[PDB]
């Protein structure tokens, strides 16, 4: 939050607009998906690359 | 090869009963071209095979089986 003054030679704040309160929002959201797929033959990839490390 | 099967093939058109000595030239002719593109399939291991301690499955291969089916 963040307010204002007045300054007057006596403080007669009778009709001077008094500092209103409002209130803000930071918002967070989601974003997509980072997906990355793969397909093969299992048996080709088992030739010499085991345990798919 | 290919004369000979076809005359073997043909020759009903005509009604002409072949001779011996043209069956023995095609079935040899056909033997040669079947021995030409001859291919003999070799077998493959089964795939649950185990590999032994020997080829070094630690660090030199992964395989503890054989893929053996492709």
């Amino acid at each position: 939050h963040q307010f204002s003054s007045l300054r007057t030679p006596t403080g007669d704040i009778s009709g001077q607009n008094k500092n209103n309160l409002i209130s803000g929002k930071a918002t967070g959201r989601v974003g997509n998906y980072i997906t990355v797929a793969v397909e093969y033959q299992q048996l080709e990839e088992a030739i010499k690359l085991n345990q798919l490390e | 090869a290919v004369g000979y099967q076809l005359l073997l093939r043909m020759l009903s058109d005509y009604s002409l009963e072949p001779t011996p000595q043209v069956l023995s030239n095609a079935q040899r002719s056909y033997d040669a071209l079947m021995t030409d593109t001859l291919v003999v399939p070799s077998m493959r291991r089964r795939g649950d095979f185990p590999v032994g301690q020997g080829n070094k499955y630690d660090v030199f291969t992964s395989d503890r089986y054989y893929p053996g089916d492709l």
